[PDB]
């Protein structure tokens, strides 16, 4: 049953890239000219 | 050739660990998380103007 | 008569506005004008309990 | 039996090269006259 | 009546405009003129089945 | 006769404003007209218990 | 009537134009008037096959 902590590893992995990518959130431009 | 099609589904297996549906689920537990995180406890206090 | 829909759902507190356009917001357990009391207030579907046992909802097309 | 992973070692690098061929994409250009 | 299309399809909106240009979205349940309410969204493929079992799609040129 | 109600609601001492526009702070052993005297301090809820059985919260309308 | 040409060939989506100005972008399932469905579309040998028979093919001079 090592395959089974070495899945939850792998996809642990993937999962905490997934939720810091969940997380952050770019802000927005404001463009004028005249 | 029966091994390079298992080797195909093994490695699309390795490549991605993650059901779409596990993706969705995830999702919905990182919402609801989040839904706690910012959970207030008890009653807000009403926004009003006194005078 | 006059029929509110609930206008920003919160955990605790609601804020309505009328059919009439009165606004208005409210706790858990109070009174209702149109309705007596509050029964149940849930963030869960945007149910409101009235104390007649009647469901507030928002506005239909407002979805 | 044993031949199997060897073959996927490649293989995984392989789409490992394929999998970010997608991810970049170059923006607009722009030019002026008179 | 009017014959609707579908402008924009994704997971739990739609985008509909009529025969004669109206312009409209709906979520998963609500009703629509002349075919009742919407019961299934289906994000694949892009098609729309109504409570009376009509299908909203798109263009036959614009599809 | 004269309706007070809460302001501010801490331990140690409590607040108080009638109807009229005159309003007063209060401690556990003290009296009030038309309430009695003070038999306890309920600083959760506010809440202040009085010896004519009688409990002084917020408003409806400041709630 | 109106004879029509491939002219622009890509996996997925089909280009066809004939004399009378009528250049257009059609799918697999396309209603071509004067032909009516493509059956079957080959991104390679420029051979588009018709549900009435038809087989719609490229210039053999413009090629």
């Amino acid at each position: 049953q090592q395959e089974i902590q070495q899945r939850t590893s792998d996809m642990l992995t993937a999962a905490t890239q997934l939720v810091q990518d969940w997380k952050q959130v770019e802000t927005q431009v404001y463009t004028e000219g005249t | 050739e029966v091994i390079d099609k298992k080797a195909f589904k093994d490695m699309t297996r390795n490549l991605y660990p993650l059901n779409p549906e596990q993706v969705v689920k995830l999702k919905q537990i990182y919402e609801t998380s989040e839904y706690a995180k910012a959970a207030t406890p008890g009653t807000p206090p009403k926004p009003t103007a006194t005078s | 008569r006059i029929i509110y829909y609930i206008q920003a759902v919160i955990p605790g507190r609601a804020w309505l506005i009328g059919s009439n356009g009165s606004t208005l917001t409210v706790r858990e357990g109070s009174k209702i004008p149109g309705y007596g009391m509050v029964k149940l207030i849930d963030s869960l579907q945007g149910r409101i309990l009235t104390s007649s046992g009647q469901v507030i909802k928002f506005s239909q097309e407002d979805s």
